[PDB]
Order: C-alpha cells, then structure tokens, then sequence
C-alpha cells in the first residue's frame, strides 16, 4: 500500500513537499482536492503535468518514496493530496490523503469537552460519549478513545473538522456504548492529538 | 474539455443494487487511448478504485476489464460507445458502499502497451454523486441534553445530542434564536444503522447557569417535527 502522512502545513510563499511511501514503479501520479470538490490530476509518471497545471507543482521518486513539491504557496492550494499508483498487474490503488493547509493564522491547539452519557439517554437504554474538540488550526485532528487505559476502537464516529464562527476548527467524536459497558469501567477518555501533541480529557461512570 | 456526467439513484436500500450511469461529452469511449470507468470515497475518507473498461480488443480477446479484486463479485462494468455511456452495477449494498461515486477516465500505458494495457491514473474525472446505502424511513429525531457542570476557566459548555433521524437536514438554534454567540453545529455522521446524528454545543458563562434558561431548538422538516430541549446543569 501507498503511505501519505495525514497531515502537512506551510506559509504562503514557502516551498513544502509531501510525501508518498510504498511506490514500487513509475505508475505514480498525484491529485488535488479541494473541499467539496471531485479531485484533479497534478502529476502523472512521476513529474509530468497536465496541460495548465502550474509550474509550482512537481513531483519526483527517490527510492520507493514519491514526492510532490510545492514551491511559492498559495492560499488556493489548500487542499487535500492524494497520490495514486499501478500495482500487481493492473491495479489502481491511492495513499489515504494529506490534508496541506496553507497557514492563514496562528497554529492554536485544541479545547476538549467530554460529556458521559445523559440521564435521559441512560433513561432509554441508550449511552453515547461526546467528545467535542474547539478553537484548534490547521484543522487536523486525531481521535483515539480509551476505556479504562486500553483503546477502544468499535462504535466510534468522528467528524471532518468544521470551521467555527471564529475562524478556527472544532470537531466532533462519539463513543457508542451500552449502559451496562459504560457501568463497567472506571472511566473513558477521549485523546486528541494535534500537531503531534495530545489534550485527553477522562470522565468517570 | 471533455466532460463526465454522473446519474442515478442517489438512495439505495441495503441489500439492494446500486446502478448509475456516466455520460461522457468530448471525447470517445470506443477510441482505444483510454479506459473508462469508477472511483469512490465515502464522505470524510479516502479515493478507493472500483474498476475500469475498454472495448478496444487483442487478438485475444473482446476487450479488457479490470476490477477493484475486493468488490469484484459484485461488481458489473459496461460501456455503450455509440451513446458515449459508461455503466456501474454494484449488487447487494451495505452502509460500506456510501459514497461519492465518480465517473473515470484512466490513462497509462493503454493505446500501446507490453502483455496488457496498464490504466494507472485518472487524468479526467466527474463531478461525483453521492449515493447514500440506507434502509431507512423518515424519523424525526431523539435529543439528549450534554449538560453542563454547575461548577474551563469560568466558561461552561453544554450541547444537545440529535440521535437517530433521516433523512438529513437538521437545523438547530438556541433560545430561539437569542443566543448565537459561541455556538457550533456539526456535521451530521450516517451511522451504520442507516440514520444521521449531530450535535451542537454552546460555550457561556458558568455565572449564568443557575438564572438562564438554555433550550435547543432542533428543526428536522422531513418529519415535521420541532424538539425544544431544556439543557439543564448536572
């Protein structure tokens, strides 16, 4: 498989390159994705462009990493990049997309609020944690979720950070459970990692 | 330039078939220089190949089919060259196939090849169509209080929780309207249950919450229904 890193941020103006690992051929191309939008091909074979991609996009292969380099930022590259390739005989398979924010603002780590589940929910034999993440830029976030010090992966739901009204991000996750699970264990915490550091809040039953 | 254009169904049933259909202006799905075919990505994840086409045959052949190995045994491609269509048929769906669906044009090593044509990347794609797998009816929604602690700095957030409903949208509001700073709205996820949920939260002063009453106002007009939920402190 093709490894991207989920993650990529510089300044307007500046040069950035992210990367691609697994490449095993020259059956490598990149692509754009604008929020909302279907993406578009940047590179194909490696370097090449498509007619009326611009000159600040290349792409180069050292090894079995791949690479697409931006040089002179814009505000409008902002994007999601994926890169693509041929593998076995035939086949077409993509890395899983680096979200590249041009940097507008200041970075701001993120707020955490984990809410257990409602009385009233509890009430209708339902259970849901609420982790609401606030006021973090670039909008890029991680969500692991634990109960008691071991992950829980099962019966999680995040959401795609989401502009505020300030112009920062917030995102949303939920950990789905039954009451009896939720009884279970000392406690649940919600970790978000951002900019490679965490801010995990914990809630006890 | 060339143009692709998706159409169909944009709700399936679970267990169903997923059919849609890609008009392609511009250029010729019988030339031999591409292939024809399909890309999907659910909503907030990855690009995830489906499979492509050409009639252009080999002595040995009667064309080329290359097919995504995992969703093979669902899968039926075709391609009716004189209307300049491409097909997809994706037989009994789950919440798995939810996605954009987007019509394909492939290039590579595909008008001169060594062995077989190699199709390794989508050089035009279309706008996408967003086919949601649900077995859902329309449902109003179930709101839950995420209440505040009577006692962050000062600053309390609460929420309301809008579980289970369909289709989307929902429109929330807080004290009807009187109370818009600080608020925030998510995006619903579709769980694999088939039905939507979302949040909404509000950041106020802690001082407030034993004299200020906070009420969600949720709107959910595919049912008819409008839930006013009194967030109360813990």
């Amino acid at each position: 498989a093709l490894t991207q890193p989920p993650s990529a941020s510089g300044s307007p103006g500046q040069s950035i390159t992210i990367s691609c690992t697994g490449t095993s051929n020259n059956f490598v191309s990149w692509y754009q994705q604008h929020a909302g939008k279907a993406p578009k091909l940047v590179i194909y074979d490696v370097n090449k462009r498509p007619s009326g991609v611009p000159d600040r996009f290349s792409g180069s292969k050292s090894g079995n990493t791949a690479s697409l380099t931006v040089s002179g930022l814009q505000t409008d590259d902002e994007a999601v990049y994926y890169c693509g390739s041929l593998v076995g005989n035939w086949d077409v398979i993509f890395g899983g997309g680096t979200k590249l924010t041009v940097l507008g603002q200041p970075k701001a780590a993120p707020s955490v609020t984990l809410f257990p589940p409602s009385s009233e929910e509890l009430q209708a034999n339902k259970a849901t944690l609420v982790c609401l993440i606030s006021d973090f830029y670039p909008g890029a976030v991680t969500v692991a979720w634990k109960a008691d010090s071991s992950p829980v992966k099962a019966g999680v739901e995040t959401t795609t950070p989401s502009k505020q009204s300030n112009n920062k991000y917030a995102a949303s996750s939920y950990l789905s459970l039954t009451p009896e699970q939720w009884k279970s264990h000392r406690s649940y915490s919600c970790q978000v990692t951002h900019e490679g550091s965490t801010v995990e809040k914990t809630v006890a039953p | 330039q060339p143009q692709l254009q998706e159409s169909g169904p944009t709700l399936v049933e679970a267990s169903e078939t997923l059919s849609l259909t890609c008009a392609v202006s511009g250029d010729s799905t019988a030339a031999c220089n591409s292939f024809w075919g399909w890309v999907r990505q659910p909503p907030g994840k990855g690009l995830e190949w489906v499979g492509s086409l050409s009639h252009c045959a080999s002595y040995w052949n009667r064309g080329w089919t290359y097919h995504n190995p995992s969703l093979k045994s669902r899968l039926t491609l075709a391609l009716d060259t004189p209307k300049n269509l491409v097909f997809l048929k994706l037989n009994s769906v789950t919440a798995a196939d939810t996605a954009t669906y987007y019509c394909a044009r492939f290039g590579g090593e595909v008008l001169r090849y060594t062995d077989w044509p190699k199709p390794a990347w989508v050089d035009l794609w279309g706008r996408g169509t967003l086919v949601t797998v649900s077995s859902a009816s329309t449902k109003g929604p179930s709101v839950f209080p995420l209440a505040p602690s009577s006692k962050s700095g000062g600053t309390a957030a609460l929420g309301c929780l809008v579980k289970d409903y369909f289709p989307e949208p929902v429109t929330v509001s807080w004290n009807s309207g009187a109370l818009t700073s600080g608020v925030h709205t998510f995006p619903a996820v579709l769980q694999s249950s088939g039905l939507y949920s979302l949040s909404s939260v509000v950041t106020v002063p802690s001082s407030s919450l034993g004299t200020q009453t906070y009420i969600c106002n949720v709107n959910h007009k595919p049912s008819n229904t409008k839930v006013d939920k009194r967030v109360e402190p813990k």
